[PDB]
């Protein structure tokens, strides 16, 4: 639709991040970090049980 | 006998001998059902894969013919 | 981006403005450095 | 210009990129990846939603830092000769990092077919594999590739002549191509004699058949994001890197495709 | 034959690619020890002397008469040590007749020599495992580590083929007195070929990673002579 | 700080976190060599109770730890991203977050490394990783799947940081910089980058191969199926011996600088150094097959390899000699870097000369799997890499941070690690020589001697890193007391036997390398306007 | 014409499946997805070995 001079306006007059500078960005940035939170705490949180030698249930 | 081999065979000259002692097994396997009436030139071949194979390879080998499951070129015909 | 320099802003730790003294950091990371593979050990002779 | 107006500038060509999560996020997920794939190899995790949790948040890391160097790219002009010369030879190094996995792969298939093993039969393809035939789907899948070949550069060129509407169709078009490439692949791999536990064929087979395979589906997704780009006028008629990126990373590819058909199937066969 | 305490040196050779490799080494170590020696003199004398020189002679910079002879010169070292290892490489590559044939396959952690050759009653093939005598079963005297249950008794003055596989991991076949050193992949039997110049008995062990029974893999081979080889081999 | 370290950006930052990281790991890789060495005093078990899978998991753990996550990212991560980028005048290199995945890339290589040395039973493989060894008939559980993924992931970061270091010092060159005005260790790096990129793709193939094998039921090793192991061989040697010179040349490039400013005159034949260097990466991919002269090539084959190995004594011993013709006629400073230089040259060339002898096919039949091989490979991989870390961290180290080292204490510290290195592995080679097999936790008794006093020596070489660490602490916390005190060398370069101490005062830095003529500690985006230079 | 002698192959019993070799099919471990002896790209028509 060329916003891309609107665009470069918006990313040049923002003292925020450039991962924020678009209106959306929050849109994609806080489920992301939930979903980066959980995948990265879960496997770490299934190593005592490697290292004890429980594997997991069949159920 | 006092220490006779198989000597060196020209068409195998290098330090691995796996496929050596492989078509020794397959041409006395060969030599049965195709030709049959060399039984002492067939014993040539027998010597040979029994001198280079271990046991648990003609044991195996063996087997998957006796269960067809053999990939060597057998041809009954 | 403009970041603070000078002899001790170089490094990713605290030296100088400190609670603790700066030794107990410097030998606790190489201790622990050098006890991972005790605890390694302790492990596999405890299986 | 006078001192004043030079003095409010870069006096370097080079990016200054600015500080970033997306490192230590891509790597955390390739953490998290490598540590639930190798609990769930083995059972220690009861199902696959993990490992797929940490594909999807790898991907959209990546996806993410892409966002971020098109930002930079477009609105920011960052992207000046100087770094489009850098990330041009940056690609094509990295175009040759995988030229050479695919030679170690070259070199396990030319292995395990000169030197036949014993409990194969001496010789290749094995005896009770059938192996898939050149001329029937193969071929249709390399006269494609060749076509897509000459899309791409049709479009380039299109797109340096200031023709936008032939840029866009044949992006489009040889976008279509690759993906019905990737559709006869699997179509191909659906119905077929053998499997990746069959034998050393069927190993180094689908390995290097299933590595071109990843290859193209990222080449899918690099022509989606150009033809994205260009649609909503991105891309410029002479400052372009990333399709000049995807249009050799397709040209790569195909030579690619052209000698793993040359040798796994008219030498193979 | 034997490894000895504090020793620096080859183990005593039995067989003429043992000692052909023993004279190859020192043919070597002349030369390696030539230049060890002016390398080290000319480090020593150099910063002995120029360690309290207060003139750096700053402009020898390029040089080209000492480039082109310190380039041509290792060149003609390594000629002169690689023309007797390929006397010894084609030498000992060579199989001339072999009168014996024995099978040493080697199992996870233990071997399984057999004589596949000969009899037992008659024409049947002779077999047996040499399993390592264990630390709590050693009588008084035996070698740890190295004391098998059964040797590998073998005729000496005699060439032998060795043909060593394996069939679970690589193991090594490794007899350093006798020269001997080839590995056992699970795919492909391999060949090498000794003849012992004395009886004895001859120590070795697996020379590659075989998982935790690795250092108890040991190989006894027993070089008797003829007669007392057919009685053992009639016996067994 | 969350900013500039966890999200950064620039190579000097990541250069000091990939220092912090490497110093971290080789500690943990001299604490396993430790208990190798310890356990490895006398027949008989001694401190592991039986337990012959712990150490050949401490082997590979202390292996793989000081090779891919100590002198990997020291030299190449650390160094390269400290001075790459100044050496050749670059603001910051480019692809900065490639450069910054690399490293946050790599400690989790160590954790997953540290995880499968804790999961079920260990990697016990080696560092070659070689099947069925390695696959799951003899190696079940995950854990040698945590040790492939710990090898992939310092792939990746050794790719990245490659490529990264090829279109920095390629394109981001100053304006005065042909590509022959370039300083030796730029060189290095180049090079060494060049065959990262050559050589990584063909390990990541065969281990993800190994990796197929053991989890997704495919055969490209098992023997039961009809695949090769030897074709593992094949390809991770074809990775293993670019490797052992990618670890090597950095020390190359490192230790002509530090020649060439202690010896007060430049290097000799300066072109011809770059061209050794680059003969030398050339002539590493040929030779990959002197690692299995015993699985039973051809004749043919092995006399081919003998012969290629055997080519590459002729550029290393230009460059050996070369460094000789430097220091010879010059004016000595006999600080901390010429002293570990001077060792460098002396026990490389004892390491190397070993190497030569096992580079014959035929003694190779006597050496393969001794320890033997361990004389020759820690002979050049300890004082070529690590004796080139610490010329290099003594060299660098009082500009890149500010604050001086003492100066008895590090002589101390280079005397006490020299007689400690060489006590450990030089009886290695008589215990090869006399036949001690490789990768034994026990022995027949009649080792036991050289095996006692190795042991020995490696608590000498410990008590060294143990004062270099505590050299460190002296240096973080009175770096400019020892600047203001006399117990520091503060000028690298004396005055010339002319020069008064005040013509001295005005000129104070002569170096050939823009990186001393920068601040104490340089600052954070330096070269506003590019360096020049005609 | 494939498609039909698929069709055709696909009316075999399971004694007239032919001898699947040594090296066909190998299961070193069972795979975690699923439920065990079937690969990613399984063909139940085709591919029927176990
Ligand atoms: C980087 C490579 C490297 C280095 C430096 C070392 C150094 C040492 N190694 Fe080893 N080793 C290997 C890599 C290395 N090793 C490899 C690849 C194997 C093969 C494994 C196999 O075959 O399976 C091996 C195997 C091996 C063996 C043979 C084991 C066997 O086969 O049974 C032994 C036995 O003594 C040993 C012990 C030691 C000891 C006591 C040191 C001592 O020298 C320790 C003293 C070293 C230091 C004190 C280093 C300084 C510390 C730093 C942190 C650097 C500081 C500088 C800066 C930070 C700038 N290691
Ligand atoms: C620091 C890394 C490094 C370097 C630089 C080298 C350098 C060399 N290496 Fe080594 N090597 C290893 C690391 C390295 N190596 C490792 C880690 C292993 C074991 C892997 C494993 O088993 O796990 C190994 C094992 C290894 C083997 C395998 C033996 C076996 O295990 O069966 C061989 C055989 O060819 C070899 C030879 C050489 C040679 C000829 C050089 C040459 O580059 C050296 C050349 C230098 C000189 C020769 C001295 C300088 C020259 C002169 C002074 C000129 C005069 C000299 C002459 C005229 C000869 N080494
Ligand atoms: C372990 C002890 C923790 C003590 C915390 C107590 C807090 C109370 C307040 C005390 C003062 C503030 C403490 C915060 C500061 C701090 O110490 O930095 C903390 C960090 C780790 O932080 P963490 O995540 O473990 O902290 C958890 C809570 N935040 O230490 C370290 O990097 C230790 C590093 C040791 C030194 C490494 C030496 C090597 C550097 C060489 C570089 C040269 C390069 C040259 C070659 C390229
Ligand atoms: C790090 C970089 C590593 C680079 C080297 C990678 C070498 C391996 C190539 C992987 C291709 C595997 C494939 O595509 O497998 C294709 C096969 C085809 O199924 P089939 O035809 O047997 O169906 C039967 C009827 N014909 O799917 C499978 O059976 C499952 C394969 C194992 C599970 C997937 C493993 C994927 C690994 C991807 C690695 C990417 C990195
Ligand atoms: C996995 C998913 C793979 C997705 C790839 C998306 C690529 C889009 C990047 C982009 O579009 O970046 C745009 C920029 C340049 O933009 P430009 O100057 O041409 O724009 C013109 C504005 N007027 O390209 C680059 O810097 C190079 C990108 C290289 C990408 C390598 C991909 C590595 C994959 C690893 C897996
Ligand atoms: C996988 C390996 C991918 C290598 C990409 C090299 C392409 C050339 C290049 O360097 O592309 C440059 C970009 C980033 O560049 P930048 O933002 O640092 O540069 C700013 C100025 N150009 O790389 C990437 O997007 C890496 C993307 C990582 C995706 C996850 C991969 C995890 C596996
Ligand atoms: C095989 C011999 C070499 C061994 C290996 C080389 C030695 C390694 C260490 C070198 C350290 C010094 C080098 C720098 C000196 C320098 O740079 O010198 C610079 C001078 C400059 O000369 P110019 O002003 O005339 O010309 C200026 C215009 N080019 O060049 C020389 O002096 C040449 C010296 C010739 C040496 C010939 C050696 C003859 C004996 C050969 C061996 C015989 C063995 C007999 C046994 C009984
Ligand atoms: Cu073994
Ligand atoms: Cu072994
Ligand atoms: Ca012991
Ligand atoms: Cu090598
Ligand atoms: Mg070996």
């Amino acid at each position: 639709a060329n916003k891309v001079i609107q665009l470069q306006k918006i990313f040049q007059s923002s003292t925020k991040p450039l991962w924020w500078r678009h209106p959306r960005s929050a849109l994609y940035l806080y489920p992301f970090y939930a979903i980066f939170a959980v995948a990265v705490v879960t496997p770490l949180l299934y190593i005592p049980n490697a290292i004890r030698g429980i594997k997991a249930k069949k159920a | 006998s006092p220490l006779h081999t198989v000597g060196f065979d020209a068409r195998f000259p290098q330090q691995n001998q796996t496929k050596h002692c492989w078509q020794s097994y397959v041409d006395y396997h060969k030599c049965v059902n195709m030709k049959g009436e060399d039984f002492a030139p067939c014993k040539v071949f027998w010597k040979t894969y029994n001198a280079l194979c271990p046991l648990d390879w003609i044991e195996k080998w063996d087997d998957q013919r006796e269960k067809g499951i053999f990939a060597g070129d057998i041809n009954s015909d | 981006v403009h970041f603070k320099d000078g002899v001790y802003e170089n490094i990713p730790f605290k030296v100088k403005g400190r609670k603790t003294p700066y030794a107990l950091s410097h030998f606790g990371f190489f201790a622990i450095g050098f006890a991972v593979p005790f605890v390694a050990c302790y492990v596999q002779l405890k299986k | 210009m006078t001192h004043l107006e030079r003095s409010r500038h870069q006096q370097h060509p080079f990016h200054m990129v600015m500080p970033s999560p997306w490192p230590i996020v891509v790597s955390f997920a390739l953490l998290s990846l490598a540590l639930s794939t190798a609990l769930t190899m083995h059972g220690y995790i009861g199902n696959m939603n993990m490992v797929y949790l940490a594909l999807f948040v790898l991907l959209t890391s990546s996806i993410l830092w892409f966002r971020d160097i098109v930002a930079e790219a477009t609105y920011l002009g960052d992207h000046t000769m100087a770094v489009r010369k850098g990330i041009n030879l940056g690609f094509l190094m990295f175009v040759l990092s995988e030229v050479l996995i695919f030679a170690g792969l070259f070199w396990a298939y030319f292995h395990s077919a000169m030197s036949p093993d014993v409990t194969l039969g001496a010789c290749w393809p094995p005896v009770g594999i059938e192996a898939v035939q050149p001329t029937e789907l193969p071929l249709l899948n390399t006269i494609i590739l060749l076509s897509s070949g000459a899309t791409v550069t049709y479009s380039h060129h299109a797109l340096i002549a200031g023709n936008r509407n032939k840029a866009l169709s044949g992006l489009l078009i040889t976008f279509w191509l690759i993906v019905i490439f990737v559709t006869c692949q699997y179509i191909e791999y659906t119905n077929a004699a053998f499997t990746i536990s069959d034998g050393v064929y069927g190993s180094v087979f689908y390995a290097g058949t299933g590595l071109h395979f990843l290859h193209m589906v990222m080449l899918a997704a690099m022509l989606g994001v150009n033809y994205w780009r260009m649609r909503n006028y991105h891309l410029t008629a002479g400052h372009h890197v990333g399709y000049e990126t995807t249009i050799i990373y397709t040209h790569v590819l195909d030579v690619i495709w052209l000698f793993l058909y040359v040798v796994f199937y008219w030498w193979g066969v | 034959d034997v490894p000895t305490p504090y020793a620096c040196y080859f183990q005593d050779s039995a067989t003429p690619n043992q000692e052909g490799i023993l004279e190859l080494h020192d043919n070597i170590m002349f030369y390696l020890l030539v230049i060890l020696g002016l390398v080290s003199w000319m480090l020593y004398t150099i910063v002995m002397t120029y360690s309290k020189n207060p003139i750096a002679y700053k402009y020898i910079k390029h040089g080209q008469t000492i480039e082109v002879i310190w380039t041509i010169f290792p060149a003609v070292i390594l000629l002169i040590i690689a023309f007797p290892s390929f006397i010894l490489l084609y030498l000992c590559d060579e199989v001339i007749s072999p009168a014996m044939t024995i099978k040493a396959i080697g199992y996870q952690w233990y071997w399984k020599y057999e004589y596949s050759d000969f009899i037992n009653d008659s024409g049947e093939t002779v077999e047996f495992e040499s399993y390592v005598i264990p630390d709590e079963l050693l009588e008084e005297g035996q070698l740890r580590l190295l004391d098998t249950d059964t040797s590998m008794v073998v005729p000496v003055d005699t060439h032998i083929r060795f043909v060593v596989t394996a069939a679970d991991v690589i193991h090594d076949f490794a007899i350093p007195s006798l020269g001997i050193k080839v590995d056992a992949t699970p795919g492909r039997l391999n060949q090498v070929s000794a003849l012992i110049q004395r009886e004895g008995v001859f120590y070795g062990a697996c020379s590659e990673l075989c998982g935790t029974g690795h250092a108890n893999m040991p190989i006894k081979i027993e070089a008797v002579s003829l007669p007392k080889f057919l009685e053992w081999l009639n016996e067994q | 700080m969350v900013q500039r370290w966890l999200y950064s950006t620039n190579a000097k930052d990541i250069a000091v976190l990939y220092f912090m990281l490497a110093i971290f790991s080789g500690m943990a890789g001299t604490a396993m060599s430790l208990i190798i060495r310890l356990e490895l005093a006398a027949p008989g078990s001694q401190y592991l109770h039986g337990n012959s899978q712990l150490f050949n998991v401490l082997v590979v753990g202390h292996a793989v730890l000081m090779i891919f996550f100590l002198v990997m990212p020291a030299l190449i991560g650390g160094f390269g991203n400290y001075l790459l980028p100044l050496m050749i005048g670059a603001t910051d290199t480019a692809f900065p977050r490639i450069n910054n995945i690399a490293f946050w890339v790599l400690p989790m290589g160590l954790v997953c490394l540290v995880t499968s040395t804790l999961v079920e039973s260990g990697a016990g493989t080696g560092w070659t990783v070689y099947p069925p060894l390695s696959s799951i008939q003899a190696h079940s559980g995950p854990s040698v799947d945590l040790a492939i993924f710990a090898l992939h992931l310092t792939s990746i970061s050794s790719l990245l940081g490659a490529i990264n270091f090829i279109v920095t010092t390629l394109n981001m060159r100053t304006n005065g910089m042909t590509m022959h005005k370039l300083p030796l260790f730029v060189w290095s790096i180049f090079i060494t980058a060049f065959l990262l990129l050559l050589s990584l793709p063909v390990l990541s193939a065969g281990i993800t191969m190994l990796l197929l094998d053991r989890n997704f039921n495919t055969s490209f090793f098992e023997v039961s199926g009809g695949g090769d192991p030897i074709l593992y061989e094949h390809l991770f040697w074809f990775f293993g011996h670019p490797e052992v010179y990618i670890l090597i040349i950095p020390g190359f490039g490192i230790i002509s600088h530090v020649v060439s400013t202690y010896s007060k005159k430049p290097v000799f034949g300066e072109i011809s150094m770059v061209y050794a260097m680059a003969s030398i990466g050339l002539l590493g991919f040929l030779v990959w097959s002197h690692h299995m002269y015993i699985v039973g090539l051809d004749a043919d084959t092995r006399a081919y390899f003998t012969s290629a190995t055997m080519i590459i004594a002729i550029p290393t011993g230009i460059k050996i000699f070369s460094w000789l013709a430097t220091i010879h006629g010059g004016s000595i400073r006999l600080a901390t870097p010429m002293l570990y230089a001077i060792a460098f040259l002396f026990l490389f060339t004892m390491g190397g000369l070993t190497g030569v002898a096992l580079a014959n096919a035929s003694l190779d039949v006597a050496f393969h799997d001794t320890y033997y091989v361990v004389g020759h490979f820690h002979y050049v991989l300890s004082m070529g890499a690590i004796f080139s870390l610490f010329a290099g961290y003594y060299y660098w180290s009082p500009q890149i941070l500010g604050l001086n080292y003492n100066e008895k204490l590090a002589q101390i510290q280079f005397w006490l690690i020299f007689i400690g290195a060489n006590v450990i592995f030089f009886p290695m080679h008589f215990l090869g020589i006399n036949g001690m097999p490789r990768r034994i936790p026990d022995y027949p008794d009649a080792f036991a001697g050289w095996n006692y006093v190795a042991s020995i020596g490696s608590f000498i070489a410990t008590l060294s890193l143990f004062l270099f660490i505590y050299i460190l602490y002296d240096q973080l916390v009175n770096g400019l007391n020892n600047k203001v005190n006399n117990k520091s060398v503060i000028y690298n370069k004396a005055p010339d036997f002319v020069e008064s101490n005040t013509i001295f005062n005005l000129n104070t830095v002569k170096s050939s390398s823009i990186e001393f003529l920068l601040t104490s500690p340089p600052a954070v985006h330096s070269f506003n306007t590019p360096a020049v230079q005609s | 014409e494939h498609a039909e002698h698929r069709e055709h192959l696909k009316h075999v019993p399971d004694s007239e499946w032919p001898r699947d070799y040594e090296f066909m099919n190998i299961r070193s471990k069972p795979f975690f997805w699923g439920d065990g002896d079937k690969t990613l790209f399984w063909n139940p028509v085709v591919n029927r070995h176990i």
